[PDB]
């Protein structure tokens, strides 16, 4: 190509690239000044407040690497972030999604199970393992909605299809 | 240099970068950065010197930001 023709397709997208960039960059501050307090969960919910999903991506990045960062609480916050992952057209965003479904899953379904198994303070851990389920139960009707027929993201629904037949 | 493995270049930068894979952004940015440094080289038409310059002033300014959203990532401690 021509020099004229190569750096106007180069240049077409720097003025978006910027802005972009530095809107990514002071949300994901606010996040950090946040998570400075050791807060985890509420400098989540103010990743989901400024509603910049590419800096709730980042942010599951981080959490992701840490499982024992998370509380029961930050559940009933993630889990809806994790459905709207899912049913991202970006093949990384749902992996991000799917990783941290399997992090909670490993992490919280046995005490989930144990409280909402228990007869009839307390009443606090039940209200939360009760919030997750249902959470948990929405996100399964959307993989087995996905994973009856081979989708864009096929091999990803058919694993997360797979691990939640329980 | 190839012009169209520059562009292809840049797309592939800023795509990584929009998708929050800034690890390869990186390597893209200082990779095409590499590949606009060789080009200049070689151009002695004093305009496009001028521009192309300018392209390469622009897509520093998409690396530096890079960098410093890792910085900031790396700042969070688990």
């Amino acid at each position: 190509l021509v020099d004229e023709d190569a750096m106007s397709q180069i240049r077409k997208g720097h003025d978006t690239m910027f802005v972009v960039l530095t809107s990514r960059h002071k949300n994901l501050d606010t996040v950090r000044a946040v998570w400075t307090t050791g807060d985890i969960k509420t400098s989540v919910d103010s990743a989901v407040a400024i509603n910049d999903l590419s800096v709730v991506v980042d942010l599951l990045n981080i959490v992701n690497q840490k499982a024992s960062l998370w509380k029961l609480d930050l559940c009933t916050t993630v889990l809806p972030q994790i459905e709207k992952l899912l049913q991202s057209k970006y093949e990384s965003y749902v992996q991000t999604g799917c990783t941290s479904l399997k992090l909670i899953l490993q992490r919280f379904l046995p005490l989930i199970t144990d409280i909402l198994a228990a007869p009839p303070s307390r009443e606090e851990r039940l209200h939360k393992c009760r919030l997750c389920f249902k959470q948990l139960k929405s996100i399964s009707g959307l993989v087995k909605s996905k994973s009856g027929l081979s989708g864009r993201h096929g091999s990803a629904f058919r694993e997360l299809h797979l691990l939640m037949a329980s | 240099m190839s012009l169209q493995m520059i562009v292809e270049n840049v797309k592939l930068a800023r795509e990584y970068a929009l998708l929050g894979n800034y690890d390869s952004a990186m390597v893209y940015y200082q990779g095409v950065l590499d590949q606009m440094n060789k080009y200049l080289y070689s151009v002695k038409d004093t305009h496009l010197r001028q521009k192309w310059q300018q392209v390469w002033q622009e897509i520093n300014v998409e690396a530096k930001q890079v960098k410093d959203i890792m910085k900031t990532l790396e700042s969070f401690k688990l």
